DNA sequence: CTAGATCACATTTTAGGCAAAAAG
DNA sequence: CTTTTTGCCTAAAATGTGAT
DNA sequence: CTAGATCACATTTTAGGCAAAAAG
DNA sequence: CTTTTTGCCTAAAATGTGAT
């Protein structure tokens, strides 16, 4: 049992999300902050041309919709899209700041998350600036070591992903992420069928 | 070494059908359940998505998963 | 006057920074918060070989080292090191924490810099994953315009800054870096001579 | 309109210094001032750093700023 | 294909402390 | 007399070059 | 120089809902 | 009898190709 939490909820009204529904429109006016109750969720941005890309995949216990709580009429920053089907508690900025002052505890628990987001992200950047394409993989592919939905795997950890999405996450041609991983694959580092990938030596 | 990983798997009360597939692949004791990786487990026989999923959830309640790497093993 | 801030302060241990020395070390061990009274400083991180790269430059009324504030033993994730002068206050995770139970006011202010900053940096992933290299650069020429120490110009804002800085704020090589300018010039969006540089139309 | 951009140089109050210049580059009134930019100042005989620092802190204090872009004029 | 990185080094530019000069 | 602007100075930092 | 992007389309892979089959 | 595993199915999504 969590209390802090669990009076947190009982203020809240829950909503569920299909799949591949979309939560927060990047743009739109920000009013409302949302919490992921149970599911995985995907924050991305967009070009003018159309052409996505991923900062980060929350789950069970993240929270979302936040950044506009702090000034106001601010815009919302992102698309936050439903990658699997979730349940979504939702409340107001009106009422959360109510709440703060009854239990400041709850603002902790989010500014919490906030820093650690700002470290995954302020390093994709490093990704970015720093390592090759054929590097920036290798990092995304050991994160994912990390992440809930991971399965163990004899050889090391494994996942369920397409090339497609890859590189949305870092940020290259799917027919480039394609070419590295049946290098990976001679390279003995990973095993690649299908959507279905062993991360060798996690775990 | 460990306390709960010396129990027979009986002690995790599981369902009938999650019970017989593990009894049928010489997993005696919880020890070897939590050592056992997710991918290995699903092909076996009889032993599909819930019942993987209860033994994931018996276990995740009561502090263990799969996948752990042991030592001192008898 | 402004009583939060003032508080806030008297609570506080001064010290100052010679410029260019260095205030945080990338990887310490993290047990205290720093806020910027006077001054600007450099926000950076480092790959193996000594690569650098800019996250944003923080001014008069910034936060400084909270990211292990919210998990115990954590390590600070980036170089903060003065740009100017700084004359900066300094507070402990212990201390800090017994304040916000009295005035959660306090750590609202904080974590309302804290979003802007995602914000921001979330945008330069967006910059790296979508601009080439000609276009970084003309957005990070366009936000030095918003900066305090720009200042006014008849055809636009003017700024004061080296090339090889800018290759570690745009991440590509200064030899680039230059080679955009003499064409940013035959193009009239810029006049450059030396660190002086004049951005059209902004203002 | 506005009010303040109405007023002589005098109401800033300024050092002797910077009140010369300002006298001598045909800038009488205050709204005459928030237009003028900072590098444009600067060039002006007799004006350096610390008479262009005194000039953008008395108007800070007081609202405004240098750069200023108006309308309406006289 | 296109957009950048890379090398070493001769030349150019900057920081910033001081003193002479001008202003008050 | 003091305060503030300007010109002046050199080691150290910043830069262009351009074929691959 | 090197590391990636790019094009269209023939072929391969996946999601996921249902039913037969097996287990309880 | 119910519950759970497995094989089976097709439109829709994912992929390799490779010279420039
Ligand atoms: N860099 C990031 N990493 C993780 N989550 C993010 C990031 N940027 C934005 N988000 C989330 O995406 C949301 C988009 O809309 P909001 O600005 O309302 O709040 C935002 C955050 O919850
Ligand atoms: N992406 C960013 N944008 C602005 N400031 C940052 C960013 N990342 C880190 N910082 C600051 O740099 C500090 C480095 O050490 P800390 O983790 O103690 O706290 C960090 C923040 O104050």
């Amino acid at each position: 049992t969590d209390p802090t939490l669990e009076w947190f909820l009982s203020h809240c009204h829950i909503h569920k999300y299909p799949s591949k529904s979309t939560l927060i429109h990047q743009g739109e006016k920000a009013e409302t902050l949302y919490y992921i109750v149970k599911g995985s969720v995907a924050v991305l941005i967009k070009d003018e041309e159309g052409k996505e890309m991923i900062l980060s995949y929350l789950n069970q216990g993240d929270f979302i919709g936040e950044l506009g709580l702090f000034e106001e009429g601010q815009e919302r920053s992102a698309w936050v899209r439903a990658k699997t089907a979730c349940e979504v508690a939702e409340i107001s900025y009106k009422k959360f700041r109510q709440l703060i002052q009854v239990n400041p505890d709850i603002l902790m628990r989010l500014s919490a998350q906030m820093a650690r987001r700002l470290q995954v992200t302020s390093e994709k950047v490093g990704n970015l600036a720093f390592l090759d394409v054929t590097g920036r993989i290798a990092q995304t592919l050991l994160n994912l070591a990390k992440q809930p939905d991971a399965m163990t795997h004899p050889d090391g950890m494994q996942i369920k992903i397409t090339r497609q999405e890859i590189g949305q996450i870092v940020g290259c041609s799917r027919e480039t992420v394609g070419r590295i991983l049946k290098m990976l694959e001679d390279q003995n580092l990973i095993s690649a069928h299908g959507k279905t990938i062993v991360v060798y030596g996690t775990r | 070494f460990d306390p709960i990983l010396l129990r027979p798997v009986d002690d995790l009360e599981l369902t009938v059908r999650s019970a017989n597939c593990l009894k049928a692949e010489a997993i005696h004791y919880i020890g070897d359940l939590v050592q056992r990786t997710e991918v290995e487990l699903l092909k076996t026989p009889n032993l599909g998505k819930k019942s993987l999923t209860e033994i994931k959830d018996v276990l995740a309640s009561r502090g263990l998963s799969l996948g752990m790497r042991l030592e001192n093993w008898p």
